[PDB]
């Protein structure tokens, strides 16, 4: 997360981080036995890393969980990113309390302006590199499909959308890609994909969740 | 024809932080870089090992 905050510890519960002999995604807990990634996460040995605020030390709140199953959305297209969602069962049900929650799905799509919570363990910096700690966290806004295709000419799907300032400065970056955009208590976006990060003109792209809910209820349910 | 092993690494448009290994000719060895996680170039390996037997002596 560039231009972020730190969030402060455990006061994102939902937030899990998903290992594989390091930190290299993120991750969105939707119940004790599931969470919602992007695509682009696949990879083996995943371990899930629920109660996380430092990640690279146990300060005592720690699950560690791994995963049972890893489902890439069949329509999932790894040249364009078209349908970058994956769902990963945890293969031990997590303990859930504070630290630990499930974030519920949304209803409905969120509307352009809607302010949203985008938060994760990537890199801090537009230009170079600087991993955090623990947790950042970003204020950001949906942003218009006009706007979204205007800044990636052929490149936005009916199922991405953008989010973030124009601007500049402020953006989800390496290290965030599964990660979530929740707006108003609803898990709206998966990081996904941009050009760089931060840049002008340049807003983060997001996987559109609310066009795969009865698809993440049936996919968990028949696994 | 163009060694793919003398390409700058590529991180790509994706935003995971995953280790990946490239060919460094200046440097003469297999070195780690972050890949984003999509539309990997070649000098791109998952090992030290893979990108040794594909780049070695380029
Ligand atoms: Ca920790
Ligand atoms: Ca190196
Ligand atoms: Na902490």
């Amino acid at each position: 997360i560039v231009g972020g905050y730190t969030c402060g510890a455990n006061t994102v519960p939902y937030q899990v981080s998903l290992n594989s002999g390091y930190h290299f995604c993120g991750g969105s807990l939707i119940n004790s036995q599931w969470v919602v990634s992007a695509a682009h996460c696949y990879k083996s040995g995943i371990q899930v890393r629920l109660g996380e605020d430092n990640i690279n030390v146990v300060e005592g709140n720690e699950q560690f969980i791994s995963a049972s199953k890893s489902i890439v959305h069949p329509s999932y297209n790894s040249n364009t990113l078209n349908n970058d969602i994956m769902l990963i069962k945890l293969k031990s049900a997590a303990s859930l309390x504070s630290r630990v929650a499930s974030i519920s799905l949304p209803t409905s799509c969120a509307s352009a302006g809607t302010q949203c919570l985008i938060s994760g363990w990537g890199n801090t910096k537009s230009s170079g590199t600087s991993y955090p700690d623990v947790l950042k966290c970003l204020k950001a806004p949906i942003l218009s499909d006009s706007s979204c295709k205007s800044a990636y000419p052929g490149q936005i799907t009916s199922n991405m959308f953008c989010a973030g300032y124009l601007e500049g400065g402020k953006d989800s970056c390496q290290g965030d890609s599964g990660g979530p955009v929740v707006c108003s208590g609803k898990l709206q976006g998966i990081v996904s994909w941009g050009s760089g990060c931060a840049q002008k003109n340049k807003p983060g792209v997001y996987t559109k969740v609310c066009n795969y809910v009865s698809w993440i209820k049936q996919t968990i349910a028949s696994n | 024809r163009p060694d793919f092993c003398l390409e700058p690494p590529y991180t790509g448009p994706s935003k995971a932080r995953i280790i990946r290994y490239f060919y460094n000719a200046k440097a003469g060895l297999c070195q780690t870089f972050v890949y984003g996680g999509c539309r990997a170039k070649r000098n791109n390996f998952k090992s030290a090992e893979d990108c040794m037997r594909t780049c070695g002596g380029a």
